[PDB]
């Protein structure tokens, strides 16, 4: 990655204070809400009718944890995200058929969630480092598509 | 395509921005420049250094243009006509760049209006900014 | 949007396509699938092998759809309303794929109309395709 | 840039047939015509008011050559596009201030010109290989932007 030691330090120290239960559920919820198109993949979740249906959906919130969970690993192996996300990449491609374009969406929604939750701590520079990470993850997930 | 409900959320969120529009204006540029450095290609004549007057003064202009679009949420094409020519014909800023400031506008609001940055409000501001981008990139070739 | 000049160009060039449109449509899809494989996520229920009848058949549908937009060049939004809904609301195809398919149409024509594929016709056809795409994704998010 | 042996070959066989003087003039010329916004970079080229003014402009043809030549080098180092282009990359960023988005445009136009010149010879798969290369060259020219 184009992550500087000081950048890595950056990302690391922040994640460490993240509440996976709340951020995970929120990043996914907000994806379904801000970009309604994506709902086409979570039909089995049920009632996605309204903002409130979405934010309260426990299938939603739980899934959002699975997801941040995988993110957390990526951060543990920033030198090999491709290696780290190959299977999950194959899956998203071969099983789910998700246009990798959506990875970008989710990536941007997470940054807004972190800014939401951290406020003043989520500085321009810090933002900058996470932009590289979400991009890297996106990229890594998109990699086994064929 | 804003619903009367979007127009309303927008109205409320921005109402809270109040006297901080400039500051937010400036912060979003700063984050953009830092997070997406190619966007700097369009401001080679600017001091893009932390807290520059230029960037500061520019944050204000942008914030004002937004306030102005809020007000005329129903007559955007017309209120933003002039800004549309400049961006799409004079500056000839590639469209992608619009999605990068929007993203940063949202990031800044999220960090400064935690109470208001609800999912619904979030979706509403996203559509608004997308809308503003469309008007502004309208006549781009 | 589309100038009188642009419309003549499009009318003329698509004019030359005539009876091959269908076969150019299929070829375009094939090029799409090969050069940008992410696009196939939309066609998991299709046979994407070389010579696939679904593709050939699909290519025809697209071709027809374009002939119809050419034929109603002054009222695309309404002539394509139906397809607009299918794509934006049912298929929910991300806008970028539209730029990919257009690119591939232009290549196909290019490969097929040496004579007609001049700079000016190229510019026109580009603009045109941009227009169709814009209609097809107006109601998307 | 997952350029396989065969794509590699594919790419190379055909580039062997290209007349760079020619294709380069066409390619840069068509770029200024199809995407007029790019003309802001060539205000020194004189008249670019119409397709004839552009296509027959001797400065565009000259420049078109320079460009395709650089391109040619790249094809000679498909394994080191970043290194090959590091200096062109700093230039376009630092001296020219060219949004790297423009590189994608030239790349696509360039592919239309190949199709245009090669017709039937420009097959889907050949097209496939070339899209990788141009993508690769655009990424390579974008790499030193800061
Ligand atoms: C970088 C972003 C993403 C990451 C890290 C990620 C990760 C995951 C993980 C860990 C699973 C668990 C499934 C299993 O273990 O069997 C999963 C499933 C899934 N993903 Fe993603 N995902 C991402 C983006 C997306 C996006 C943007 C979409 C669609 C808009 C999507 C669609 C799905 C679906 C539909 C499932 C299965 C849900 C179910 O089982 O009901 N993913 N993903
Ligand atoms: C929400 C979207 C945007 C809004 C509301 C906006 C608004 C404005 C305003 C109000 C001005 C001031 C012009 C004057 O002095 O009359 C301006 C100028 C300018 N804009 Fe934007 N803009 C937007 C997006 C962008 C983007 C994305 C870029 C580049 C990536 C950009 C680049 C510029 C430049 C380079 C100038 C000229 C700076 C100068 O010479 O002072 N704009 N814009
Ligand atoms: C020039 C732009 C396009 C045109 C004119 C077009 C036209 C059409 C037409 C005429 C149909 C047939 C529907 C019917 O009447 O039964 C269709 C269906 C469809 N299109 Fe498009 N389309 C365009 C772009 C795209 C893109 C970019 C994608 C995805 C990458 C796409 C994916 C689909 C799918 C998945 C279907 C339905 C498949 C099925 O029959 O099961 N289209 N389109
Ligand atoms: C394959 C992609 C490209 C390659 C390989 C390339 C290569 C070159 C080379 C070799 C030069 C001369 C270096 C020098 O003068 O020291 C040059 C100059 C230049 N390039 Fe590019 N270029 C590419 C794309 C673009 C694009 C898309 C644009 C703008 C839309 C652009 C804008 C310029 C400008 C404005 C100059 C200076 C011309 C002058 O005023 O003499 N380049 N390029």
């Amino acid at each position: 990655m184009h992550l500087t030691p000081e950048e890595k330090s950056a990302v690391t120290a922040l994640w460490g204070k993240v509440n996976v239960d709340e951020v995970g559920g929120e990043a996914l919820g907000r994806l379904l809400v801000v970009y309604p198109a994506t709902q086409r993949f979570f039909e089995s979740f049920g009632d996605l009718s309204t903002p409130d249906a979405v934010m309260g959906n426990p299938k939603v919130k739980a899934h959002g944890k699975k997801v941040l969970g995988a993110f957390s690993d990526g951060l543990a192996h920033l030198d090999n995200l491709k290696g780290t996300f190959a299977t999950l990449s194959e899956l998203h491609c071969d099983k789910l058929h998700v246009d990798p374009e959506n990875f970008r969406l989710l990536g941007n929604v997470l940054v807004c969630v972190l800014a939401h939750h951290f406020g003043k701590e989520f500085t321009p520079p810090v933002q900058a480092a996470y932009q590289k990470v979400v991009a890297g993850v996106a990229n890594a997930l998109a990699h086994k598509y064929h | 395509v804003l619903s009367p409900a979007d127009k309303t959320n927008v109205k409320a969120a921005w109402g809270k921005v109040g006297a901080h529009a400039g500051e937010y204006g400036a912060e979003a540029l700063e984050r953009m420049f830092l997070s997406f450095p190619t966007t700097k290609t369009y401001f080679p004549h600017f001091d893009l250094s932390h807290g520059s007057a230029q960037v500061k003064g520019h944050g204000k202009k942008v914030a004002d243009a937004l306030t102005n679009a809020v007000a005329h949420v129903d007559d955007m094409p017309n209120a933003l006509s002039a800004l549309s020519d400049l961006h799409a014909h004079k500056l000839r800023v590639d469209p992608v760049n619009f999605k990068l400031l929007s993203h940063c506008l949202l990031v800044t609001l999220a960090a400064h209006l935690p109470a208001e940055f609800t999912p619904a409000v979030h979706a509403s501001l996203d559509k608004f900014l997308a809308s503003v981008s469309t008007v502004l990139t309208s006549k781009y070739r």
